[PDB]
């Protein structure tokens, strides 16, 4: 039985429905975020970034973890809509000042000791 | 006891001077390199060895509570002088 | 009692070595008070005292016009005070270094230096320790 | 490799990159980006400056403690150059005016100074020298700018045979004199273009692309004695480029044709300013010269850089030139200009 | 009323840790050895978790 | 030369005007701002030197970073620094602003305000005394006295 | 035990009502405030003429750090690293080795003055009175790097301020 | 004993023990343990389901009248199956007494919000969520209170690094403040201070 108390959803289907609602809200919000923050990116870039952030956690199978992720996403959206975030916070999702770190074995061997 | 390296950089009391091919020298260009000129080893080397008439002597560095913790130094060996582990002063028993 | 304050102002004017001295102390320190001289530095600073002033104005220094290397007729700062007169001036003690000279030591600086930031004499930090890892030196001769 | 000059760390602010670079002309447009890219990865940067130290404050937060050093220098004095290049393994030359002053003409800043820097760096033991030239540099050019650039690169190659020469083409950025210059033309009502800009082709390049190309050329062992051309991905007719510039800034575009002699006279008239001229006859020539095509030279793609199109970075420069009513307009609103791609 | 989940516990997505410091780290679980310089054994009672040692380098300033 | 003398005298006049009227922004962050207030107090009376607090960044000449700069606060400090018209100066006061100080290893603290804005004068202490801050301000005045903008322009 | 602050009633007699009406129409308390400000106008101000006059300090005052010497010139520091351990901000970095004559001395002794909180814990922990906080507070710099003191800087500070430091310690060592 | 040793107060000890017995008798459904410390502080351990009934009883009962919520915080103990210890500190002005109510939760089990009992609990619960990640159900407005916007992780957890994962600086190319992975010029120096000899025999644990 595992006797666990839920947060919002009884199983994975209601968690998926909440995920879809949050995705809809973010998708609607993206153009307004682009206009209000005076971002140099396009709406397509913002929606692709939202999709990337959603797919980052695609492997989650625990409904409680999905509910907490949806709660955090709603907190982030509420921060973005109310302009509590600034342009720096929005652009932190893009990592525009970090150099692209290579993935292949030889490049890591050349640069240093990190695996 | 300051000394200059073959490059002209003053060698500090700790003996560190940049290698002629060391890029870190550039920090001293248009500026100076801070070096203390009072080398403590030479200063303590100038102090005379105190003659005392006992096998054990006490040293607190002078000034009472303004010195260092008081230690007792054995002086049985005539081959070498008794040095304070805190202050560096030297003591010995009368010989010759 | 108006004539009294006017005469005290005239006495302040006459007590600074004349009108030129009065304007010198007026434009160099924005203060024209006359006090009892306590002593003088080896660098030229003059120290005065007036116990009738309230705590904070009873001690003051008239800075020299030429310290170690620079002209200080206008460019003065609080770092030009030597340590003994620093102790007297900040009221850490009631005794000037004239009646109570400091303890002489062979390692104490004989010449005080002011804040040298922004000058070629500024302190530049550097590591004071030796190189830790020694590299192997290959032989200088051929191997066949 | 002089153990103190062995790379260490993760590649960030507190890391060691193994590069000790003296960056001449680091207080200008390209210089700040070059110093920023050097300082991101933990390089030691030497900034020789002739201006007032207040004009170098923006470069200070670009490096960790001790990683950026400022020393005065004089272009007409070789002792200053040797002083600032004694301990460096890389020397970058970004010195250049777009106008001639009473103390420094084009030959002084593009021929004499680069040659002196190259000779001093060679005799001082510097291993790598990066010299910046122009794509349109030509000994038979109607511009004294480009003739001086050609003579300067010839003499730099003569004095430092292992130097790397980079030839960018009309770099555009936030602090440029290319988009801002065209944007600035709205004040005079109409935009004077020679032949209506229909006989000029431009290939502008992004500032970050050029700075990253310089950084990668420093780290590339094959780029030692080569010559590179840094150009953008697209070629535009000058008329269409200026029209797109005005469209992005949401300003009314009123182009009219002006004869070459008259607009040269206008440039000469503007040249009399004791301050920075608004335009010069040399600028008159260079704006209306087509960008050369040099397919025999390696480009940004040979240094691992994909050229950034102007249509992606024009808004970050031209949004400042809009009025209040169009400030919030998005980037994908302004219908990118037609490109003459061969 | 409870939901009866049946999967092993995983909270990696909620800790805010970068991906590098989850999949490339190796933690050692052990009881620390007694410091041989002393005879006290009070420091060998609990279990410790520590990460794998990474690179340390000299700062160009101050060393 | 005549022009050299003229530009030197003009530099002297402009530098005197700028260092004799220094208006810091009404801007403080933590414990250090208390010592800033005490340096504004009647004992030291910065107003007698010509130093007046003004709330608007548009009307301020100096920013005194007096207190810890956190990550949440850094964008606001950068914003108010940027809005300052030039010439502008920044004075860093206290260990927290100089290098992070006693919260240097914290996850939410910027390790020195020089990562965000260029700094002209560093005032050490935790907190620096009001007298130490006055010394730092007078040092900033002396540094402003050494500017040679018009000489540099003339020699260009 | 307690008291009330705003529990007094005004008397309703014609005298008091007329006095309150005169207060309302003629602004008497405003004139009282003006009189207090005028009284302060003619008082002597509390301003001192810095830098010619200085604020009073104590022998216990904690200023710039310095490294002291024995009267023979020998360094007092013995590299015991108590100050490094106790330092609440981890501002002290110490390395040591036996000297050429076998003495226990430091080779690195750095104080990050931008990490320091000037608490004086280090001079309390020192068993030989080697590290102290001096009386100097006017050492502002123009660059961050100048506030990273190494052993040479601290030894120079000691050599430069020993005359005042010894006198300050002499006045307070019986309270320690 | 005398000059250097803290004196005892047996009267308060017995009073607090009696009131703890009283509370445990009135609420057997939720109370698991009652403790009185030797410096006279009363602690009541409850099941997580009893957060609202126990606090309501302590606030509204005539003999309790704990009308003031002094503090609400969390403690992270990674070795426990239930990671987070939730501590309530209450003050009674009618009886000049203080009480502590303690419960537990893990990373995924929500705790009931106490804003209906104490209005003060709003920001305390917000801070607990921000610092530890404990979700409070039915909280009127739950969001970060202390951390930066978009901050990832919960810093007060024992496994969160002291210096975090990202640091801030101003970047001139993008003309804004950016966040990058932390690099420290000097690494924080870990000190091993614990003595290998036992200090307090009164707290010695069985050797298992
Ligand atoms: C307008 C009326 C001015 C009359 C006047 O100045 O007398 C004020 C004089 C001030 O007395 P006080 O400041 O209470 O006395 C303190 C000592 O005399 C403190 O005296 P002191 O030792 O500071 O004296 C320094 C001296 C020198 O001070 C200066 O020269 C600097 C200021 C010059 C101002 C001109 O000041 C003067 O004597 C000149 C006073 C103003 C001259 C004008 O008394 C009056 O005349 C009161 C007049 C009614 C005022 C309402
Ligand atoms: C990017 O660089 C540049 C600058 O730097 C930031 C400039 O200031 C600059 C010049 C600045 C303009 C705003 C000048 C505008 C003033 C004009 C002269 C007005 C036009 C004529 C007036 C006198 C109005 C009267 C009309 C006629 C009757 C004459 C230019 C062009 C420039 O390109
Ligand atoms: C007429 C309308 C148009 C012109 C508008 C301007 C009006 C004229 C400007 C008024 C000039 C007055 C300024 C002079 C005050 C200097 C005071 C003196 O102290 O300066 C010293 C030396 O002087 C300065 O070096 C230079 C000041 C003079 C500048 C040169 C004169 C230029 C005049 C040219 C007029 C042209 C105006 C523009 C015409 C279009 C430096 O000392 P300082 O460090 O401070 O004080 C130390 C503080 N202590 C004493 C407490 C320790
Ligand atoms: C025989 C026939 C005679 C004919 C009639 C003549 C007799 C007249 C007698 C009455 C005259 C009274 C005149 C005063 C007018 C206004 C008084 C007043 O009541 O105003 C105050 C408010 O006025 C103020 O307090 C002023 C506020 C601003 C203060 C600014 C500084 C104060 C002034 C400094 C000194 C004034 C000097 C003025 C003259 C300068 C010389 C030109 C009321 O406000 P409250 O107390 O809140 O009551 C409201 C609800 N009941
Ligand atoms: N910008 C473009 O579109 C293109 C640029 N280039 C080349 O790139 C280089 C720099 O580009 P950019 O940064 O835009 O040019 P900037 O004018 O923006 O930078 C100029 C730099 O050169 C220095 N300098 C100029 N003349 C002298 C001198 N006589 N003595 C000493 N220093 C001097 C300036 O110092 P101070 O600030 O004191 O004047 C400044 O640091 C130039 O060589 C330019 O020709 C090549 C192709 C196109
Ligand atoms: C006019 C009186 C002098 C005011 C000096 C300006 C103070 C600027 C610091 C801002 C600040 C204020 C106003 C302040 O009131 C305060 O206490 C809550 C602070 O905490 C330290 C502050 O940082
Ligand atoms: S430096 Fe010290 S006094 Fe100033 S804000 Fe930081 S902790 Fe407070
Ligand atoms: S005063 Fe305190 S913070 Fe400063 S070095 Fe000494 S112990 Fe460390
Ligand atoms: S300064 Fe004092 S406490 Fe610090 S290492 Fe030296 S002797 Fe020990
Ligand atoms: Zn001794």
């Amino acid at each position: 039985g595992t006797s666990v108390k839920p947060i919002f959803s009884r199983d994975m289907n209601e968690a998926k429905r909440r995920v879809r609602e949050l995705y809809r809200a973010w998708y609607r919000e993206v153009p307004n975020t682009v206009h209000l923050f005076q971002l140099d990116i396009s709406v397509k870039q913002g929606r692709d970034k939202v999709r990337e952030m959603f797919m980052k956690n695609a492997h989650v199978t625990d409904p409680r973890v999905v509910d907490l992720l949806v709660i955090k996403g709603k907190m982030e959206l509420e921060e973005t809509i109310n302009v509590w975030k600034q342009r720096t916070h929005i652009m932190r999702f893009f990592h525009e000042t970090e150099a692209p770190r290579p993935t292949d074995f030889l490049s890591k061997f050349y640069v240093g000791h990190d695996p | 006891g300051v000394r200059t390296s073959p490059t002209g950089e003053k060698v500090t009391h700790t003996g560190q001077a940049y290698d002629d091919g060391d890029y870190r020298r550039v920090r001293f260009s248009d500026r100076q390199k801070e070096v203390n000129e009072n080398f403590a080893i030479d200063l303590i080397a100038e102090q005379p060895v105190s003659e005392v008439g006992s096998r054990v002597i006490s040293c607190d560095g002078g000034g009472g509570a303004l010195g260092h913790p008081r230690v007792y130094i054995n002086l049985d060996k005539e081959t070498k002088t008794g040095t304070c582990g805190y202050c560096g002063l030297q003591f010995r028993q009368p010989h010759h | 009692e108006l004539v009294q304050v006017l005469r005290r102002g005239l006495q302040q004017v006459s007590g600074h070595g004349g009108l030129r001295g009065y304007l010198r102390v007026l434009f160099r320190a924005n203060d024209v008070r006359v006090g009892t001289l306590v002593g003088e530095d080896k660098y030229g600073n003059k120290y005065y005292e007036d116990n009738k002033q309230f705590f904070g104005r009873h001690r003051w220094v008239i800075y020299t016009t030429e310290m170690n290397g620079r002209d200080t007729f206008w460019d003065v700062d609080g770092s030009m005070v030597p340590p003994e007169w620093h102790r007297w001036l900040h009221c850490m003690t009631d005794d000037p270094p004239t009646t109570k000279p400091p303890t002489a030591r062979k390692y104490i600086w004989t010449n005080h230096k002011f804040n040298v930031s922004g000058t070629p004499q500024q302190y530049v930090p550097y590591s004071t320790t030796r190189k830790k890892i020694q590299e192997w030196v290959p032989p200088s001769t051929p191997y066949k | 490799l002089h153990h103190a000059l062995i790379p260490h760390g993760k590649g960030g602010r507190s890391s060691v990159s193994g590069i000790v670079a003296t960056v001449f002309g680091a207080t200008g447009f390209l210089g700040r980006y070059v110093v920023n890219h050097l300082g991101r990865m933990g390089s030691q940067v030497i900034v020789p400056y002739r201006c007032e130290p207040y004009d170098t404050m923006h470069l200070r937060p670009m490096g960790d403690l001790g990683q950026i050093i400022f020393m005065e220098w004089n272009g007409k004095d070789k002792d200053s150059i040797r002083k600032v290049v004694e301990h460096s393994n890389v020397v970058i030359n970004l010195v250049g005016r777009e106008w001639e002053t009473k103390n420094f003409d084009f030959e002084d800043v593009f021929v004499k100074i680069p040659h002196a820097i190259a000779q001093v760096s060679k005799e001082a033991g510097v291993e790598k020298l990066i010299h910046i030239s122009h794509l349109n540099a030509d000994i038979k050019s109607p511009s004294r700018y480009l003739r001086s650039k050609a003579v300067g690169e010839k003499e730099v190659r003569a004095a430092f045979p292992e130097a790397t020469i980079i030839k960018p083409s009309d770099i555009f950025g936030r602090e440029d004199r290319f988009l801002n210059y065209f944007a600035s033309m709205r004040w005079f009502g109409g935009v004077p273009l020679i032949s209506l800009g229909k006989e000029t082709v431009k290939q502008p390049v992004y500032i970050v692309d050029v700075s990253k190309g310089i950084i990668n050329a420093i780290k590339d062992p094959d780029a030692k004695g080569k010559t590179f051309a840094f150009v953008g991905p697209n070629r535009y007719l000058l008329f269409d480029l200026v029209q797109y510039i005005f469209a992005v800034a949401y300003r009314p575009f009123l182009p009219y044709p002006l004869p070459h002699f008259a607009y040269r006279w206008v440039g000469r008239l503007f040249e009399v300013s004791p301050f920075e001229p608004w335009t010069t006859r040399d600028k008159v020539e260079r704006v209306h010269m087509s960008d050369m095509t040099l397919p025999h030279l390696p480009g940004l793609e040979d240094l691992g850089i994909q050229a950034t199109p102007l249509e992606l970075k024009a808004i970050e420069v031209l949004r400042r030139h809009r009025t209040y009513r169009w400030l919030t307009s998005e980037m994908e609103d302004v219908k990118p200009a037609k490109t003459v791609n061969i | 009323q409870l939901i009866a989940v049946d999967e092993k516990l995983d909270i990696t997505t909620l800790t805010g840790v970068p991906e590098e410091h989850i999949k490339t780290r190796k933690v050692r679980i052990f009881v620390p050895a007694r410091n041989n310089m002393q005879s006290g054994v009070n420091n060998t009672k609990k279990w410790k978790m520590e990460f794998d040692t990474r690179e340390r380098w000299e700062n160009p300033l101050m060393g | 030369s005549r022009g050299e003398y003229v530009v030197a005298k003009l530099d002297d006049l402009v530098n005197w005007a700028r260092r004799s009227s220094l208006w810091p922004m009404t801007f403080g962050l933590a414990c250090c701002a208390v010592e800033m207030m005490h340096m504004a107090a009647p004992r030291y009376d910065m107003d007698r030197f010509g130093v007046v607090f003004r709330a608007s960044p548009r009307q301020s000449d100096v920013m005194i970073v007096a207190g810890t700069l956190t990550n949440k606060m850094a964008p606001a400090l950068r914003k108010v620094y940027d809005q300052m018209p030039e010439p502008r100066y920044v004075v860093s006061m206290g260990s927290c602003a100089n290098g992070g100080g006693y919260y240097h290893y914290s996850y939410s603290v910027v390790r020195g305000c020089d990562r965000i804005v260029p700094v002209d004068i560093y005032v050490p202490g935790c907190p620096p005394t009001a007298e130490a801050l006055l010394y730092g301000i007078l040092q900033l005045q002396r540094k402003i006295k050494r500017e040679k903008r018009l000489r540099i322009w003339y020699r260009r | 035990t307690y008291k009330f602050v705003n529990m007094r009633e005004p008397s309703m007699d014609m005298k008091s009502v007329t006095d309150r009406a005169a207060q309302t129409l003629l602004w008497t308390e405003l004139v009282r405030g003006l009189g207090m400000t005028l009284s302060y106008l003619f008082r002597e101000p509390a301003t001192i003429n810095y830098p010619f006059e200085k604020g009073p300090l104590s022998p216990r005052f904690r200023g710039e750090h310095a490294l002291r010497r024995y009267p023979s010139g020998e360094e007092r520091c013995i590299a015991c690293k108590l100050c490094e351990a106790v330092c609440p901000a981890q501002a002290i970095t110490i390395e040591a080795e036996p000297r050429a004559d076998g003495s226990r001395r430091t080779t690195r002794y750095d104080i990050d003055m931008t990490k320091c909180i000037y608490c004086g814990f280090c001079q309390e922990a020192c068993p030989v009175d080697a590290i102290v906080e001096g009386p100097n507070f006017e050492f502002s710099t123009e660059t961050h790097e100048e506030l990273l003191y190494n052993k040479e800087k601290l030894l120079n500070n000691g050599d430069k301020w020993e005359a005042e430091i010894a006198a300050n310690i002499q006045a307070d060592y019986l309270y320690r | 004993t005398r000059p250097t040793i803290r004196p005892r107060n047996d009267v308060v000890h017995k009073q607090l023990s009696a009131f703890g017995q009283y509370v445990a008798e009135i609420l057997p459904k939720y109370v698991q343990q009652v403790q009185v410390s030797c410096f006279n502080e009363l602690e009541i351990f409850i099941h997580p389901d009893g957060v609202i009934p126990v606090l309501t009883f302590l606030r509204d009962h005539t003999n309790a009248q704990f009308k003031s919520l002094a503090d609400l915080t969390a403690v992270d103990v990674p070795t426990r199956q239930n990671r987070f210890e939730i501590v309530y500190n209450l003050l009674s002005l009618r009886f000049n007494s203080r009480i502590r109510v303690k419960t537990y939760t893990d990373e995924l089990t929500p705790i009931e919000s106490s804003v209906t009992v104490y209005k003060a609990a709003n920001w305390y619960e917000r801070e607990i969520w921000d610092m530890f990640g404990v979700f409070f159900a039915n909280h009127p407005d739950l969001r970060r209170i202390l951390t930066d916007y978009g901050f990832e992780g919960h810093p007060f957890r024992k496994d969160f690094p002291l210096s975090g994962y990202v640091e801030l600086r101003y970047d001139d190319e993008v003309k804004r403040v950016v966040a990058e992975p932390v690099e420290l010029a000097q690494e924080f120096r870990k000190f091993d201070l614990n003595s290998p000899w036992e200090a307090f025999p009164a707290y010695r644990q069985p050797p298992e």
